[PDB]
């Protein structure tokens, strides 16, 4: 009865609130960290069969910005589109940059709304924005319409585990250097993906993001192999 | 309506919408077809559903061209594939319009995917349909290399070396991995990927119940019966 | 339920609509040589304003059966649109316009998932071609050109005895009439017995006239004396 | 069979959906706001769900404009539309008159759009407590709202699970003559006099004053302010 | 600007100018006036050169539309009523209009004389633009429809010349054009001080 | 499902009847008495009112005016009525606007049941819960919630119609007497001993309908006793 | 497009480690000093200051427009973001073929960065170091132009200012000697209480006159 | 369910209507390169009812002539987007529509009733007919697909028709289309009706020739 | 509207070229007496009439 | 009555050669009567794509803006060929036919190995040019570079045309429209696009 559409069961929940969490599980992992001078993101990529394309679970949004997600990737694709939009409008009509939580707002009350009311569909993406904007920030956004701001985190297929390494170590993120957290977003994915040959030089993009400078993907060669 | 919009918008308790999973088990419940992407060519062979021979084959066509350069194969639900070429071409021809040139097959590929899961959206062209569209496309063209673009009814679209789609998309697959070669030419690699579809069509190979479409470079070419005669063999 | 196809690939709506009809009251037509016969059973003394029996246009007459509002809101509509097609090109619209309008409306809101069939039957006495005509149009929309029909209650025993009880020779609509009258008391006493329900038009193409219960009553007595 | 399909009444007169909300609602965490005279204070716990969010950076109180803010407990995402809305309405009517909203227009705003949540059939009810701090003609009042719109003011309120236990610890309260640091330091004292360690996580404050010394203006307190209390209470 | 289009019995010819103006000043001297929209259909664009050539682009767009959906080449009567309803969806808001849409159906050529007035006429000689009367004066004495194609095509090439020659918004390149059952061919740009 | 609002609420049963129109029509018969009396002079038209809930029964009124020449009285549930009597007094007075004359009888019950009819069809909506007897130009009407229409010589609506109406067969007589007639008539149908207050009586004469003031009820009531 | 009350002039330029703004008091009806108390020197954050002249409706109407977007977004705005806003909204008018009959000025300073802009009823705008209004820009503008501002203190360029404006009371019609004063600097946002300029008209006393 | 996917992917109102439009009197066809013959079978237990003649014109300076099989009313609103979609492409283009234009156009008109809710798909199964150049016959199914016929059957138990007509490679186009409909009809109970079209001209054919070579069928 | 934009360029006139020109949005060295638009000579400074009627000039 | 435009002075020149572009124009920004600015500057950069506007400032701006807008969500794919993006200023200027952007854009850019210089008009008209001047100085220039540059009516051995004398030409053309042009300005922009780059220089010109 309450598990079809949008609203309260008698135990006071949502069910479709939580399917969405299942749903933004399914795409492969993104692992972000964050320090206040520099941003990493690392993503584990598979071929769907041997002869797919990679699908670059990456976008930039704009020189030093970076934004990725896991789940139905329409509205991932649709969120890239906002935020660049949002980017070119703050930069030319309110000249700045876009900030990382609040350039969200409109995205979480569109959220918001199909939250509230049926016919309307919810989001089914989870996204990280990594942005310099008075430093490196980075920012999840959920499908329930909030976006928070975090120290790193994992998004996608079997994230919890690269979450728990991440947050055994969260407190030094301020202290570790650039290589430091490339070495610790590897180790998450490795503590994910423990099975060996898996991660590779291919299946694996590292995107590096330094306060005051452009973002660049950086070769997996001196992390992996 | 709310209700129907909510059905539609359902989400399953394993993640992927109701919807969707549907469309995704009618979207191989048609007949087979092959794409090959080779660094000169990209083919698709498709085997024509002919119902009776009453019906004649030249009707049945299932490549539809969706621009100078952009040939569009398909499986599942062949009624939903008119619509989907009709806006199709409407997006190749607003981007030449707006650019002056032929767009590249990733951004049409890019514009369905967009179109497809916006059943609620109240403009017709702004959405494919009120459901997800119950096929299976291979798009290719040319766009300075050749490409190979299979689109999902989840909106979802991967760019390929080689695919197939219908009821013989496994075994083709587990074929595929065997048999292809993409450093074979055209000629041999249009009789490799008629050997591929015989295996599965329901009755022999011949030139008139299957279609061919190779772009290259140089032409967006269509196979007539009596040049795919020369392949059969 | 409402406007759907089913496993037995029929509408299941329409189908009530229509049996909806056969309990409304009883409604003749008969195409003769010199004329159409429009009958209809009344529940009650009418004499106060015809309610089974309608005009259209100078040479549209329909009959009713069903769901009245229904009913009276269609012959509403079918009126209005036959006067813009006079507005349009300055002439009266033969039968087959008023049934095209009539069946367009009702298929209408059989298809349309949101609403409900219209629960009533018409019969259309016109002309077309100089020749006098008889249409009429189920809940469903089908139009149907008929020699003779019935509608309402009894209507199955009217209509079989249409089928192979009305003599096959061509004939004026008095003797039409009194053929009619024949196999409606053939077909059940009191048709015979009682004449002050009935509503019968005598429609010719510019001369159309209805029958006073005197003259039901004249035709009573000469099918009384006839079989004597 | 319950009758909690949609928003409508059972055989009762009661609205189930609307009892599931309360249910939502009432298990959001805590945030407790006292009125004083001098100033007005709002404390939010902010529980530590993983040590990766930054605390220090989300917020759950948000203003509706320079004089009105507001906090809210259970699906928290709710108060995103409501603050949208309510802030679209108010600055426009702020501006429009040039002169502060009442707190009574501010009620009437709030009971309206979250009674259309109740009342229409394809909507979820709103599913949150909410507190609504204001500043109108040099007075402060707190605005707590149910899931039904129900919203009255309030000298201190609280909303959240702990809500039962802070409830009777603010009826034991003196607000008259207290300073505003008087305020902080209460609030923080009960909030954790409420925590209940076994049954729920470890959280961070977030403290909103508004009071004389800023002239009525929100401010965001940081932690330096209040971290001796914390750790007197922790 | 004059353009000039006619039929003879070997087939069709098609010249312009190629100035264009800005009042006293000349703007430019080697603008193309011809949109060419396949290869048996071009359309002389004379008025304003930007609504001219929109809407000329925009019909050679439907005119490919019809082409991806039919697998059959436009007719010159669809594609020139494409392009008059579209002036004509204008009409009295002062668009300056003015071109000859022609091509061959199949082996029959026709010419379109098309207006921003949404005015449509199919015709064997018209000629548009500034200089066209003095054209129109050069061809009434000499067209004739058993020209040959040397013959006609000099006739098209001498008769912009002499406009050219005597118009102030006539000049520049005489771009001449052949239009045949198989297609048109771009046979020159004569410049006309070198005539 | 939540509430479908765009579902078809009258529909046709598998017996060829229309299910939400009969529990209208039920609705409907539950009223409070009222009724009409045609005669050779004119036509009467009573109705009674119920007393509880402290009423003022010398403001409210149970029979309306639509136009100079005809009046109304329902039974059934008063809002529907007023919804009907707004729809009646704007197609009256499109009537007048145009014609410039009252609103004959027949025209304006033909116009009113059609847009009754309506809500048959409306989606999302249900039938009027209320019968209506139309009294003027010499002539009776009742209309039902099917929006189907009858001209009476006497009859009755809401509670006790049918034996009611029998009584009225035997009540009828010239206008001048058939008000206290009609009024002896529907004596033997009301729960207490009727005052004047309790009934409300409109007589068509003439050119024009006019619903009695409270002290000419008591004075048929004075001939009553 | 409204014309019915206006105010003068708006200066504004950059000096040493600050700007300026000021505009007179006066609104005029026509011919008509309807109001000497119309104060249009606004504070938009606490590193700029807008100026406008012209239409006193547009203005206010262009002013709670602007507050409402200060208050609605949570993001601050640097004078730039404010000069492009205020560029945005004035040309988006004038593309509605409604146009705003006011022209205004955005002065600010951030991290050591001067703003001195100029924004018309079109949506035309410019950044200058002295930037005028109206008949200011014909008439105080030239004046202005022959001092090196750059090199100014505050008080300095306080008195260029007023001098420039008692020049426009001298010579318009519309502006009046009540000035008002607006001084931003790194961190300093100050609106003067308006005051009176003083005022000298010695020049045709001639010889024999009673000075009464 | 409407204008949705059933958990087993099926659109299950479009195969309702297909299966409507199976529910219809029987229509059989062949072609050849110049002509077609149409046979059409109706019932006849009722003496008064006039049969309506089912091949009407869509536009008769193109020659083209539709036919249905399943629910009557839908027809009529389907042919009326034939002839209007016909004219206004004429209006439009000032061109007269083509053959393949005109199926294209009516097949979308068919589609756009199952795209969408609150609306019920046609369920007839409609024959686009032309011979002006070469015979061209266009079955257009309730869901919007359609295909060119060399010659076939549609309606109540057409499915055997076809299978018949399979084997029945007949030259003359008229024995084939008349045997086909006598492997199912009844002579007692079913009047036919068989018309040939041909270059800008129609005509029926007469009952002795057609009963005749019916009865040889199914015996 | 659109200005009849080549209507020059497109007729042979029995100025609108092709291409707009600018400034479509005298033999005389005249030059400007004040950079005001149309200013030449002091303004007429007195009471203006105002008020009245002007449609009825005879009623008094 | 309302004139929803402004005229901020002309003369910017626009010269492609066989291996560069050279694309100059004037600094200042003009009133009616008065000089707004000296240091505005007319030529805006897309990428490799240089922009220049004349006519109405905002206008300009504006189109620019919609101009990198649309390049910058065209760019999710590929960056944009000059043949593309003066198609698609064409069709934005042609958007507001009806209220048309008073600016004469001149898009220039390399695609790949070949310069292209492309002139517009107020209402979208777009061509391929060789040297194209815009703007009231427009009079003044381009007989200069259609007599040095293109070498019309010069019927005898023509100078060799290079960078060096094809800017030497520019700013003589430059002086002269600063000195009889009323509007032309202060200082000149000079950009140089080449294959693999871009360099800008300035020179001063006539203040008065």
């Amino acid at each position: 009865d309450y598990t079809n559409y949008i609203i309260f069961n008698p135990e006071g929940k949502i069910k479709q609130l939580e399917f969405i969490n299942n749903t933004v599980q399914l795409g492969s992992t993104v692992v972000a960290l964050k320090n206040k001078s520099f941003g990493v993101f690392v993503t584990y990529n598979e071929k769907r069969s041997k002869f797919a394309l990679q699908q670059k679970k990456i976008f930039p949004i704009n020189s030093k910005s970076l934004f990725s997600f896991s789940g139905i990737t329409n509205d991932g694709t649709k969120i890239v589109k906002y935020l660049k939009n949002s980017t070119v409008f703050e930069n030319i009509r309110k000249g700045r940059d876009i900030h990382p939580i609040h350039v969200f707002d409109d995205l979480c009350y569109s959220a918001c709304i199909r939250t509230l009311t049926n016919g309307n569909r919810l989001y089914g993406v989870q996204g990280l924005l990594l942005t310099d904007y008075q430093g490196i920030s980075l920012v999840l956004f959920d499908p329930k319409g909030s976006a928070k701001e975090v120290r790193g985190m994992s998004i996608g297929s079997r994230s919890q585990s690269c979450r728990t390494i991440l947050e055994d170590e969260c407190d030094k993120f301020e202290e570790y250097n650039k290589e430091e957290l490339v070495r610790l977003g590897i180790k998450a994915l490795r503590n994910a993906y423990p099975e060996t040959g898996v991660l590779n030089k291919d299946n694996v993009d590292i995107w590096i993001l330094e306060t005051n400078q452009e973002s660049k993907q950086i070769k997996s060669e001196e992390y992996l192999q | 309506s709310i209700v129907s919009r909510q059905n539609a918008n359902t989400y399953s308790a394993e993640g992927r919408l109701y919807q969707v999973e549907y469309a995704m088990q009618a979207m191989n419940l048609g007949t087979s077809s092959i794409g090959i992407k080779t660094k000169d060519y990209v083919l698709l062979a498709s085997e024509k559903k002919i119902i009776s021979k009453l019906q004649n084959p030249s009707s049945v066509k299932k490549h539809y061209r969706v621009y100078d350069h952009i040939a569009l194969g398909f499986s599942g639900i062949s009624a939903d594939v008119k619509t989907i070429v009709d806006k199709s071409r409407n997006f190749a021809i607003n981007h030449e319009y707006l650019y002056d040139e032929n767009c590249k097959v990733e951004r049409l590929l890019e514009h369905l995917a967009d179109l497809s899961l916006n059943f609620d959206k109240k403009e017709a062209d702004e959405k494919i349909f009120s459901r997800p569209f119950g096929a299976s496309l291979l798009i290719i063209g040319y766009d300075t290399e050749p490409r190979l673009f299979s689109l999902d009814p989840s909106g979802s679209y991967l760019e390929y070396h080689a695919k197939a789609i219908g009821s013989g998309s496994e075994v083709i697959e587990n074929m595929l991995e065997q048999e292809f070669d993409p450093n074979v030419d055209i000629n041999s690699g249009l009789k490799n990927i008629l050997n591929m579809l015989s295996k599965v069509m329901k009755d022999k190979i011949n030139n008139f119940n299957v279609e061919i479409t190779a772009i290259t470079k140089n032409e967006c070419k269509i196979l007539t019966p009596e040049e795919i005669e020369q392949f059969l063999e | 339920s409402s406007n759907t196809f089913t496993e037995e690939g029929r509408l299941l709506q329409t189908e009530y609509a229509i049996k909806n009809v056969s309990k409304g009251g009883t409604i003749i037509g008969l195409v003769c040589k010199d004329g159409v016969i429009l009958l209809g059973i009344n529940k009650t003394e009418l004499l106060d304003e015809r309610e089974k029996i309608y005009k259209i246009n100078p040479k549209v007459y329909v009959s009713v059966s069903g769901l009245f509002g229904d009913a009276m809101l269609l012959k509403k509509y079918g009126q209005v649109k036959a006067q813009d097609f006079l507005y349009e090109f300055d002439y009266d619209c033969d039968i087959d316009r008023i049934c095209n309008f009539i069946s367009e409306k009702k298929q209408l809101f059989t298809q349309y998932n949101s609403t409900r069939p219209f629960g009533f039957s018409f019969i259309y006495a016109g002309m077309k071609n100089n020749k006098f005509k008889l249409c009429s149009t189920d809940p469903s929309g089908t139009i149907n050109e008929w020699k003779g029909v019935c509608f309402g209650e009894n209507e199955d025993a009217i209509n079989n005895g249409l089928r192979n009880d009305f003599p096959d020779e061509e004939m004026d609509m008095e003797r039409g009439l009194f053929e009619i009258f024949k196999i409606l008391s053939k077909v059940t006493e009191c048709s015979a017995k009682d004449h002050k329900k009935y509503e019968i038009l005598y429609f010719k193409n510019e001369e159309s006239r209805f029958l006073e219960f005197e003259e039901i009553e004249n035709i009573l007595l000469r099918i009384e004396e006839e079989k004597n | 069979a319950i009758l909690d399909v949609d928003t409508v009444y059972t055989n009762t007169g009661d609205i189930l959906q609307i009892g599931y909300a309360q249910k939502a609602a009432d298990n959001g965490n805590t945030a407790i706001c006292m009125k004083n005279k001098k100033g007005l204070i709002m404390i939010a716990e902010k529980p530590i769900e993983s040590k990766l969010y930054v605390s220090e950076k989300n917020f759950r109180i948000k203003k509706v404009n320079n004089s009105i803010f507001q906090i809210s407990s259970g699906i928290e995402t709710d108060l995103v539309y409501i603050n949208e809305n309510l802030k679209n309405n108010l600055i426009s009517e702020k501006h429009s008159n040039d002169m502060d909203v009442s707190h009574e227009s501010v009620r009437n705003q709030i009971v309206n759009i979250i009674h259309q949540f109740t009342r229409y059939s394809g909507v979820r009810p709103i599913g949150i407590n909410l507190l609504t701090c204001s500043k109108y003609k040099n007075e402060y009042k707190i605005l707590q709202t149910d899931c039904t719109g129900k919203s009255l003011f309030f000298k201190s309120s609280v909303i959240g699970k702990g809500s039962r236990i802070v409830k009777t610890e603010l009826e034991k309260l003196n607000l008259e003559n207290m300073e505003i640091r008087d305020l902080v330091e209460n609030g923080i004292r009960i909030l954790y006099k409420s925590y209940d360690p076994l049954k729920d996580k470890p959280f961070d404050i977030e403290i909103g004053i508004m009071c004389e010394e800023t002239n009525g203006e929100f401010v965001r307190l940081e932690k330096n302010q209040y971290s001796e209390i914390i750790e007197k209470y922790k | 600007t004059t353009t000039l289009a006619f039929i003879f019995q070997g087939g069709m010819v098609i010249a312009v100018d190629s100035r264009a103006s800005a009042g006293s000043y000349i703007a430019s001297q080697n603008v193309h006036k011809v949109i060419r929209v396949n290869k048996h259909l071009i359309g002389t664009m004379a008025g304003g050169a930007s609504d001219c050539y929109f809407w000329e682009k925009k019909m050679g767009l439907y005119a490919k539309l019809y082409e991806l959906k039919n697998n059959k080449r436009i007719s010159v009567s669809a594609a020139s009523m494409y392009l008059s309803n579209c002036v004509y969806s204008y009409k009295g808001q002062g668009l300056s209009l003015g071109s000859m849409v022609c091509g061959y159906d199949g082996d029959k050529p026709v010419i379109y004389y098309v207006d921003d007035a949404g005015q449509r006429l199919s015709g064997d000689l018209f000629s548009v633009g500034s200089g066209s009367t003095i054209a129109y004066g050069v061809l009434n004495e000499s067209y004739r429809f058993d020209l040959t194609k040397e013959e006609a095509l000099n006739l098209g090439k001498k008769a912009i010349w002499h406009a050219t020659h005597r118009d102030a918004y006539s000049g520049g390149n005489v771009n001449l054009y052949f239009m045949d059952k198989n297609g048109w061919e771009h046979l020159g740009t004569f410049d006309v001080d070198k005539f | 499902m939540f509430l479908d609002t765009h579902k078809q609420l009258t529909l046709f049963t598998s017996e060829g009847k229309l299910d939400q129109c009969d529990n209208a029509l039920k609705a409907a018969t539950q009223g409070s008495l009222s009724v009409g009396c045609v005669s050779e002079n004119g036509v009467v038209l009573a109705s009674l009112k119920e007393s509880n809930n402290l009423v003022i029964l010398s403001e409210y009124k149970k029979i309306y005016q639509i136009s100079p020449n005809l009046g109304i009285t329902y039974s059934g549930c008063q809002p529907d009525f007023r919804i009907q009597y707004n729809l009646s007094l704007k197609i009256s007075e499109e009537y007048t606007d145009i014609y410039s004359t009252n609103i004959p009888i027949r025209l304006f019950v033909e116009q009113f049941s059609r847009q009754i009819q309506e809500y048959t069809i409306k989606k999302g909506y249900r039938p009027f819960g209320t019968l209506l007897l139309i009294v003027g130009d010499n002539k009776m009407y009742r209309v039902d919630p099917s929006g189907s229409y009858t001209s009476l010589q006497v009859g009755t609506i809401g509670r006790e119609y049918t034996e009611s109406g029998r009584l009225l067969e035997r009540r009828k007589g010239m206008l001048d007497d058939n008000i206290s007639t009609c009024v002896e008539c529907i004596r033997e149908y009301c729960g207490r001993s009727v005052k004047s207050e309790d009934i409300d009586i409109g007589v068509y004469r003439g050119q024009e309908f006019r619903v009695y003031s409270k002290e000419e009820v008591q004075e048929v009531f004075d001939s009553i006793n | 497009m409204k014309n019915f009350v206006i105010g003068s002039g708006v200066i504004s330029l950059r000096y040493k480690n600050g700007v300026i703004t000021c505009t007179d008091t006066q609104a005029s009806y026509g011919n008509l000093c309807k109001f000497n108390d119309v104060r249009r020197i606004f504070r938009l954050s606490s590193n700029t200051l807008i100026s406008l002249s012209g239409e006193i409706s547009d203005i206010q109407f262009l002013m709670n427009e602007l507050n409402k977007l200060n208050e609605s977004d949570p993001v601050k705005m640097s004078p730039r973001g404010y000069l492009n806003l205020v560029q945005g909204i004035l040309y988006n008018k004038r593309s509605r073929v409604e146009p705003l009959n006011v022209s205004v000025s955005i002065v600010g300073v951030d991290d050591d960065d001067f703003l001195v802009s100029c924004v018309n009823h079109l949506g035309n705008f410019y950044e200058d170091n002295i930037v005028c209004t109206g008949l200011s820009n014909m008439i105080a503008l030239p004046f202005l132009r022959t001092c090196n501002v750059l090199d100014l203190e505050r008080d300095e360029a306080i008195s260029l200012v007023e001098k420039a404006m008692t020049v426009m009371c001298y010579r318009s019609c519309r502006s009046s000697n009540r000035i008002q004063i607006g001084v931003v600097e790194k961190g300093l946002v100050d609106i003067s209480d308006p005051y009176v300029l003083n005022t000298d008209w010695q020049v045709g006393h001639n010889e024999e006159e009673i000075v009464l | 369910a409407l204008g949705i996917f059933s958990p087993d992917g099926r659109l299950i109102q479009v195969e309702y209507a297909q299966q409507a439009s199976e529910q219809g009197s029987l229509v059989v066809f062949s072609s050849d390169t110049n002509e077609i013959c149409l046979s059409i079978e109706t019932k006849t237990h009722n003496k008064m009812l006039i049969d309506q003649n089912k091949l009407l014109p869509v536009d008769k300076d193109l020659n083209i002539w539709y036919t249905f099989s399943g629910i009557k009313p839908d027809s009529y609103k389907v042919l009326n987007e034939a002839r209007l979609i016909c004219r206004n492409y004429k209006i439009k283009t000032g061109t007269n529509i083509s053959f393949d234009e005109l199926a294209y156009e009516l097949s979308l008109y068919k589609q756009k009733f199952t795209l969408d809710s609150s609306m019920r798909p046609f369920g007839i199964r409609s024959i686009l007919l032309q011979v002006k150049d070469m015979a061209k016959i266009y079955v257009l199914e309730p869901d919007g697909n359609y295909s060119e016929y060399k010659c076939g059957a549609v309606g109540q138990k057409s499915v055997s028709v076809c299978e018949y007509l399979e084997k029945c490679e007949e030259e003359d186009i008229i024995f084939r289309s008349v045997s086909g409909l006598g492997t199912v009809v009844q002579s007692d109970k079913n009047k036919v009706m068989s018309y040939v079209i041909s270059k800008d001209e129609i005509r029926r054919v007469e009952d002795e020739t057609v009963s005749q070579i019916i009865s040889t069928v199914s015996v | 509207g659109f200005g009849n934009v080549g209507e020059d360029d497109l007729h042979p006139q029995i100025k609108k070229g092709a291409i707009f020109s600018p400034e479509e949005f005298d033999g005389i060295d005249k030059t400007d007496i004040f950079p005001l638009k149309k200013k030449r000579d002091p303004d007429s400074d007195h009471f203006k009439k105002t008020g009245g009627d002007d449609d009825n000039p005879f009623l008094y | 009555k309302f004139n929803p435009y402004e005229d901020n002075s002309g003369s910017t020149v626009s010269i492609r050669l066989n291996n560069s572009i050279i694309i100059a124009a004037d600094t200042r920004h003009c009133s009616e009567m008065g000089i707004y600015s000296r240091n505005t500057s007319k030529i805006f950069r897309i990428g490799d794509f240089l922009l220049t506007i004349t006519g109405f400032y905002a206008d300009g701006y504006e189109l620019y803006n919609r101009l990198k807008y649309q390049v910058q969500i065209y760019e999710s794919f590929n960056k944009i060929s000059i043949h593309s993006l003066a198609n698609l200023a064409s069709k934005i200027m042609y958007s507001k036919r009806l209220f048309p952007y008073y600016s004469y854009v001149t898009l220039s850019g390399f695609e790949g190995d070949n310069p292209y210089v492309y002139s517009f008009d107020c209402l979208g008209h777009f061509e391929e040019v060789d040297s194209v001047c815009n703007g009231s100085g427009s009079p003044l220039i381009q007989p200069l570079l259609d007599s040095t540059i293109e070498k019309k009516n010069w019927a005898g051995e023509n100078y060799e045309v290079t960078e060096e004398y094809v800017k030497d030409i520019v700013r003589r053309g430059f002086n002269a429209a600063s000195e009889r042009d009323v509007k032309t300005g202060d200082n000149v922009e000079i950009w140089i696009i080449k294959k693999d780059g871009m360099t800008k220089e300035y020179e001063r010109l006539r203040q008065d």
